[PDB]
């Protein structure tokens, strides 16, 4: 029913093989010049991606910046809602974003915020004026 | 196998079941009740088991009942009829037995007989057995043929036929018991020994040995799950379907290697993408720190909107570290992948050329078993009799294999170096007529009823005729004889003052350099009691070393077992023989194979006996005239002596039929 195990003989394959004379010699050298392509295009992106690499020597340690440790707070400081406003403005409704923009204050408070304070600060059109860009 | 069983299978008999041959003698007991067949079937095979168990004397009639017990001993005529026709088609009573009752004193019917080889003298003796006259006429002046066994001082060895082919319901079996054969066991142990001189690693040579065997079922796959048999209007070869087994084998190997680096670039490629969504980060990240680090400088106290440029910088800054360093956590997945993958490379050549040089010995060891060119044998049928193998070692023949023909020839009418020139049968009878080989001008006439012809295929091949048939044999029979295929393979034998090879290693190999040449001394052999090395030509190095004289083929037997064993080890031999089969005018050849466009129903038509056309027309159709037996016509042992023996008893047996009516078919 199948070959002995590791030939591989199918009738598609055969008869590519004997089509002609040198149909076989032919079918093994279109594979030969096929994979001598395919290296040097193996090299080609190799020497492409060290270049990229080397461009990123030394990573990103010199732009890192330190971990700001923060108790979360409850209250709202009036300089505590300015910063809000204008990160709606800059943030639309990414809620993490603001959260940390302002910084001692978690993400619930942050979503809170925007119905306490939405009709005192205008939020629609904080958020309606965020919407156009 | 063993009982009344196991003299079936010894006679090559289903134990259990009647064949096609005793439903033509027996058609009422194989028509008839299930009951009937098995009385008939253990007188079979209990007959056969008492002359097996004890062939060097005749088994007569009266022994055989007298043996047998009731409810069998009870038909009479059943045991006649029985032991009639095992007597009649070589089933007991065959080979060189002690006749009870002396010959008939005077015989019925004249047969001629070509050829003194095994077949012929095999059929001779059962002629001769049943009563009828027997001339044999011989071209050389010895008998066998094709058993020819070369014997100087004390050296014996085979230039022919040396191999017992195993003992498992082979009827040299019972030959040997009654001739002194002295029969040795063959060890299988073949160390391979490649050019430079030095044996093939154990490694190597179970690599290709596999590769070998495994290339084999391809061909075979080839041949019966795809119907690859035809290409280009031309029956394909095993040869043909070996190249394309390796083709595709290295067409695989180079469409594996494209698949695997093919998924490096691919993974090379999304590195490089990654690279550059990494490069244009950390260039905007640059950016994002000296905006923060100006805002940073301002210096406080300072309004609420700057106080957010300062906190609002230092956000999108963190946000874009945290995307870097994801991005550098699959830029190390993807660069270990690239390790991984590049370490585990699939294999880079299917074979080597070295590989391929031990590959090709196991190709001349299938050429000499052939004794043909791969390129010759039929892809679909060349392997037809291996159904018929016999069990048990292979042994070779210690005192020369000529012994045999020797024993069957004794009390013989053998006429040597009369060589058959024109075999001329009619609706009355034969004439043959021969020559003497010696001065060819003395001619000899043979009346006969029957003519039995032996002479070897390639004989029956040779344009233009080295024996005329008249009439002409019909095309259905010279058709058959283009068809077939009549190989070659040549035998050097060394003899030594020495034993400088290893005395325990029956046979030992040497590969050879080229495709070209794997067949030129490729394989040799120690089996003889003196000291005597033998080696084989097989393939398409057996026709071309027969043009080249034998010192130059002795020196490269020489140089070959120099390399293998030290070039001072080495001594000059003492006599040396080199056979020339497809030379030899009685031979043209070594024996049949099934050739590409052949069947092994060819070798049927080879053995079907030839009606001559009425005398008087309108008289009634004659009986069969001429004869044919030997190797190329028995279809499930060809190219064997046990085949030739066979069939020498297969036409005495239908022979005697034709001649002394068979009173065992009522």
């Amino acid at each position: 029913r199948k070959p002995p195990k590791g030939m591989f003989l199918s009738q598609e394959d055969v008869e590519a093989v004997s089509a002609n004379a040198t149909a076989a010699t032919t079918v093994l050298r279109q594979l030969d010049m096929e994979l001598v392509s395919v290296k040097r295009q193996i090299q080609n992106i190799k020497q492409t991606n060290s270049a990229l690499k080397e461009k990123l020597d030394g990573g990103i340690e010199p732009y890192r910046l330190p971990e700001v440790i923060q108790k979360c707070n409850a209250r709202w400081t009036t300089e505590e809602q300015l910063l809000a406003v204008q990160a709606i403005r800059k943030y639309g409704r990414d809620f993490q974003a603001i959260s940390d923009v302002i910084g001692n204050k978690s993400v619930v408070q942050v979503k809170n915020f925007f119905v306490n304070y939405r009709r005192r600060f205008n939020i629609d059109e904080v958020l309606q004026e965020w919407e156009a860009e | 196998p063993s009982g009344v069983e196991g003299a079936a299978f010894q006679s090559r008999l289903p134990h259990d079941r009647m064949t096609s041959q005793e439903a033509a003698c027996f058609p009422d007991i194989i028509s008839g009740p299930q009951q009937t067949q098995k009385v008939f079937l253990f007188i079979r095979n209990r007959t056969l088991q008492l002359w097996l168990d004890n062939p060097k004397i005749q088994l007569t009639f009266e022994a055989t009942l007298q043996q047998l017990e009731a409810p069998y001993n009870s038909d009479t005529v059943l045991v006649h009829r029985v032991h009639s026709y095992l007597e009649r088609h070589g089933l007991i009573n065959f080979g060189i037995y002690k006749r009870i009752k002396p010959l008939p004193t005077k015989k019925t019917g004249k047969v001629i007989i070509i050829g003194s080889g095994v077949s012929g003298l095999a059929a001779a003796r059962q002629l001769q057995s049943f009563g009828m006259d027997v001339t044999l006429l011989e071209a050389r002046d010895r008998v066998g043929g094709r058993v020819a066994t070369f014997r100087k001082g004390n050296y014996v060895a085979d230039l022919g036929a040396m191999v017992v082919t195993g003992l498992g319901g082979n009827p040299m079996a019972v030959v040997s018991k009654q001739v002194n054969m002295e029969l040795a066991k063959i060890k299988q142990k073949c160390p391979l020994y490649e050019a430079n001189g030095q044996a093939v690693p154990k490694e190597k040579d179970e690599m290709v040995e596999q590769e070998f065997n495994r290339l084999l079922e391809a061909t075979s796959y080839l041949s019966h799950q795809l119907d690859f048999n035809v290409l280009n209007n031309k029956p394909v070869s095993l040869g043909q379907a070996l190249e394309v087994v390796i083709q595709l084998q290295e067409k695989h190997v180079k469409d594996e290697q494209i698949e695997h680096w093919k998924k490096i670039v691919k993974t090379q490629e999304e590195l490089k993408e990654l690279l550059n969504k990494m490069v244009n980060l950390k260039e905007k990240i640059k950016e994002l720190h000296q905006q923060y680090k100006e805002a940073s400088e301002v210096k406080p106290p300072r309004d609420i909107t700057a106080e957010f440029l300062v906190k609002s910088k230092h956000r999108d800054l963190t946000a874009l570290c945290k995307e870097y360093d994801e991005l550098a956590e699959t830029q190390g997945k993807l660069e270990e992948k690239l390790q991984e993958l590049e370490a585990n490379p699939p294999s880079d050549v299917y074979l080597s050329s070295r590989d391929r040089q031990i590959l090709d010995w196991h190709f001349a060891n299938l050429e000499f078993a052939n004794a043909t060119p791969l390129s010759t044998l039929s892809l679909k049928h060349w392997d037809q009799d291996d159904d018929f193998e016999f069990t048990g070692s292979h042994l070779t023949v210690r005192n020369g294999y000529s012994c045999v023909p020797v024993a069957l020839a004794e009390g013989l009418d053998i006429k040597l170096n009369t060589a058959v020139r024109q075999v001329r049968y009619t609706a009355s009878g034969c004439e043959v007529i021969a020559v003497n080989t010696r001065s060819t001008s003395q001619t000899f006439i043979y009346k006969c009823d029957a003519v039995l012809c032996t002479l070897p295929l390639g004989v029956l091949k040779q344009q233009p005729p080295a024996v005329q048939f008249v009439p002409p044999l019909p095309e259905w029979k010279t058709s058959a004889v283009q068809r077939m295929g009549f190989g070659n393979l040549n035998k050097v034998v060394l003899c030594f003052d020495r034993v400088f090879w290893d005395p325990s290693v029956n046979l030992f190999g040497h590969v050879g350099s080229t495709t070209a040449s794997r067949g030129e001394l490729f394989l040799f052999w120690n089996l003889y009691k003196a000291p005597i090395l033998l080696a084989l030509v097989a393939g398409e190095a057996a026709g071309i070393m027969e043009n080249i004289s034998d010192d130059v083929i002795v020196g490269r037997c020489l140089a070959i077992l120099k390399g293998i064993f030290g070039s001072s080890a080495v001594p000059q031999p003492k006599e040396t023989v080199v056979s020339r089969w497809r030379a030899d005018p009685w031979a043209r050849g070594s024996y049949s194979y099934v050739a590409a466009g052949s069947s092994g129903n060819d070798y049927d038509l080879m053995a079907q006996p030839i009606t001559p056309g009425p005398s008087i027309p309108g008289a009634p159709q004659p009986i069969p005239r001429l004869f044919f037996a030997g190797e190329h016509t028995i279809r499930n042992y060809p190219a064997t002596v046990h085949g030739a023996l066979l069939s020498g008893l297969r036409e005495a047996g239908r022979i005697a039929d034709q001649f002394l009516g068979a009173m065992y078919t009522l």
